[PDB]
């Protein structure tokens, strides 16, 4: 839905890269380069970046209940 | 008394429980009410 | 001319599911049955 | 002699007779309507 | 220019300290 | 729609992406049948 | 809407402020009614329309 605050395994916070990985992706570079240029080693805390869904893009095409 | 919001317009009002069911301004048939005044507390677990 | 390999099926498959979707057979069963069956059964 | 009303046939949704067939992307969102649903049931009561 | 501009000897200089067909690149979008 | 930064940032890296892929696969496939024909 | 002093005019609802009549504003106009020769209104005519609008705002 949202990027997660931390890593499920080890507990690395992750929440605050969603932006940073989404600029270096912009720029051309794979993802196994974006993720090793934010500093995840683990394949643990890669996994939390490389496999999320943001689905907060969709629920906020609806129109607000109130104004 | 209570207030009232609307389904597609979003706009708020209040009913006296004999009104018809239905936004003044737009005439939607569908209203939702609106979030109670208490406080609301969560253990952030 | 040249070979077609793998991907070149996934390319068929999806242009096949660009073109007619998952659901397509209820559709198209009820559209016809609204556009002509209706009328022939009266 | 003329139309006279013999029944209502419930409509299939995303068909040819739905109300969603046209309204392209962004309409689909305004009526509260997920642009994935894929239609082919009926909505009855 | 690229890796495939560079001269093929040049580019046997280039030593590690190719592709596979089933690891594909991640989307978003996906297709339908 | 005036669709938000990150859509829009998302839907080039998918564009690129697919086209990177469309390309490299297809080339491995077949740098891949070949070697499996002269066997 | 008219001033007593001045003449008659059309004004939207919007002009008129929500803030209460304050001491100095209703001596004046009781003093351009005054100079108009104009009354002010009845009690029994100030519990009609203050019935009326408590009929209209309580109405279903
Ligand atoms: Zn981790
Ligand atoms: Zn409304």
């Amino acid at each position: 839905m949202i990027i997660p605050v931390r890593c499920f395994s080890c507990g690395k916070v992750v929440g605050d890269k969603w932006d940073a990985y989404l600029r270096l992706l912009e720029e051309g570079k794979q993802e196994g380069d974006a993720l090793d240029e934010l500093k995840l080693k683990r394949y643990c805390c890669r996994r939390m970046v490389l496999t999320h869904v943001d689905l907060i893009e969709k629920f906020l095409r609806y129109n607000p209940l109130e104004k | 008394g209570v207030k009232y919001t609307c389904g597609a317009c979003a706009h708020n009002f209040s009913l006296n429980k004999s009104d018809p069911v239905r936004c003044k301004e737009c005439g939607h048939r569908v209203i939702y009410k609106a979030r109670t005044k208490r406080m609301i507390q969560f253990d952030a677990r | 001319d040249d070979t077609i390999t793998t991907e070149d099926c996934w390319t068929v498959i999806s242009a096949f599911f660009e073109e007619k979707g998952l659901v397509s057979q209820q559709l198209d069963s009820f559209d016809e049955f609204m556009e002509t069956s209706i009328q022939d059964l009266v | 002699g003329n139309k006279v009303h013999i029944g209502k046939v419930p409509i299939m949704l995303r068909s040819k007779f739905c109300s969603l067939r046209t309204l392209d992307e962004v309409d689909l969102y305004k009526m509260k309507e997920c642009p994935y649903d894929m239609g082919g049931y009926f909505v009855i009561n | 220019l690229a890796i495939e501009n560079l001269h093929p000897d040049d580019r046997l200089l280039l030593v590690d300290p190719s592709p596979v067909f089933f690891l594909r690149r991640p989307q978003y979008v996906s297709d339908g | 729609v005036v669709a938000s930064k990150a859509s829009s940032s998302m839907l080039k890296i998918d564009q690129r992406n697919k086209k990177l892929n469309n390309r490299f696969i297809r080339k491995a496939e077949m740098a891949a049948v070949e070697k499996r024909k002269l066997r | 809407v008219a001033f007593p002093n001045q003449k008659e005019m059309v004004r939207p609802l919007f002009v008129f402020s929500d803030s209460s009549i304050t001491h100095p504003e209703f001596d004046l106009f009781l003093r351009e009614l005054d100079a108009e020769g104009l009354s002010v209104m009845d009690l029994r005519d100030v519990d009609y329309k203050y019935h009326q609008l408590k009929e209209m705002s309580s109405r279903s």
